[PDB]
């Protein structure tokens, strides 16, 4: 999207990631699978949460709100009282769906952001004993184990 | 005389007042007083209203 990882440079997301949001895949001698960055996940269900949070508590309840009556002279007071409920309700149908639209872009624009602090972070790590391959894949140049790979993960492997 | 409704040529104007606490009300008539039997004895309520409701 906006940072261009999402459908960007990584052209699909992985069924067999389901543990979290972010995540790596092994490649390894060792076999295949799929291990989480429980880091990326949990920042972004933090950031995600706080929003839900916030859209849904910064509406305080609606309290008993009922029709009012009008006889044949209080037209006026009548129209008066329409114009004021149509005119808060075509406000606050405005308000929340100015608020859906903006808020679920910037909720793809911020998960497309923790997708590059990611790939990012992992590339500032594997440096030359890693390259680039499969937009997202790096090709170990020395090869290494599962304990190398999760050494990656975990935010070590400061290996050149 | 006026046009009959409900079978009726004869009026009926329905009036009413709110009575304070402590508070007396005096009914002075000669004719066509149609005086109470029972009143109502309030308590404020929130919460409430009045709806239209077919449910």
């Amino acid at each position: 999207g906006l940072f261009g990882a999402i459908a960007g440079f990584i052209e699909g997301g992985w069924t067999g990631m389901i543990d979290g949001w972010y995540g790596y895949h092994h490649q390894n001698e060792q076999g295949s699978g799929y291990a989480a960055d429980q880091k990326s996940t949990q920042n972004a269900i933090n950031g995600i949460t706080n929003k839900v949070n916030s859209v849904i508590e910064k509406m305080n309840i609606q309290f008993t709100a009922v029709g009012k009556e009008f006889n044949k002279l209080e037209k006026r007071m009548e129209n008066l009282n329409n114009k004021v409920d149509d005119g808060f309700l075509d406000i606050w149908t405005y308000n929340a769906e100015l608020l859906v639209l903006l808020e679920n872009e910037r909720t793809l624009d911020f998960h497309d952001s923790n997708v590059k602090n990611l790939y990012e972070k992992v590339k500032s790590q594997l440096k030359n004993n890693a390259k680039e391959i499969g937009n997202g894949c790096f090709e170990f140049y020395h090869k290494c184990d599962n304990e190398c790979m999760e050494s990656v993960r975990n935010g070590t492997y400061d290996y050149p | 005389e006026r046009p009959k409704v409900r079978d009726q040529a004869g009026r009926m104007n329905y009036y009413w007042t709110l009575l304070k606490p402590g508070d007396t009300i005096i009914f002075e008539a000669n004719g066509n007083l149609i005086a109470p039997m029972y009143a109502f004895a309030l308590r404020r309520g929130f919460g409430s209203g009045i709806i239209t409701s077919n449910a």
